[PDB]
């Protein structure tokens, strides 16, 4: 019970980079850039209601 | 969030700490006045300076050794507050300790 | 007690500039842009507290070279609003003289 922090001070104090906090924490999806193609890869039938 | 607010919350993870531990000295009681103003703190920066522009609040104070010495503002008014509310949940905690007891 | 309305001061005095000086370059907007914002601040001690507590602003710095070196947190807020308001009056003096130039004929 003192002054409380966020959980990614504790969380990174495991040598843990900020890469892995943004690539394990959450699943993610890719894009390809540099060809002016504008597409993604295929879709994991993740959307139920937004 | 205005002053009376963020003061009423303040005595009650206050009076929340006295009933999880049943404390009963005045001696005791300060430490856990310490303690719940080092609780309950805002974490909103917009918060934070609405109690620096509310009521009840000025710019000079008392202890100037409390005052650190950095060029973070933000250390320097959560320290300011921090006193501030100290003195608060001590002036009317100690009501509270003779309540607490007098309850059960 | 909010922020919108000392913006709407500072607009007021942007425009009132840009109409009285009558300035159609963008290389000589030096003084009459840095006067306003100069006279836009309060000079009450509660209002700029008031000003601090709306949103519209935050603590992260843009420019450590406008720090003072004082141990008064009140000029220290006065010249956060003071760079709040030169990043807002820079930001919209473009706009401003386009209004202008397309006001008139």
């Amino acid at each position: 019970r003192r002054r409380k922090l966020p959980a990614t001070i504790i969380l990174r104090a495991l040598n843990y980079t900020t890469e892995q906090i943004l690539d394990l924490f959450f699943e993610k999806v890719i894009f390809e850039i540099r060809d002016n193609k504008l597409q993604m890869e295929l879709v994991p039938e993740r959307l139920r209601g937004e | 969030m205005t002053y009376n607010n963020v003061f009423d919350h303040a005595y009650e993870m206050l009076k929340e700490n006295i009933r999880y531990d049943d404390i009963r000295d005045t001696d005791d009681l300060h430490d856990a006045i310490h303690m719940a103003a080092d609780n309950a703190v805002p974490h909103y920066y917009a918060d934070i300076f609405s109690v620096m522009a509310s009521e009840g609040i000025d710019l000079e104070f008392e202890d100037s050794g409390l005052m650190p010495d950095t060029k973070d503002v933000i250390r320097i008014l959560q320290a300011r507050i921090y006193e501030q509310l100290t003195i608060d949940l001590w002036e009317d905690a100690e009501d509270l300790l003779n309540e607490y007891l007098e309850e059960v």
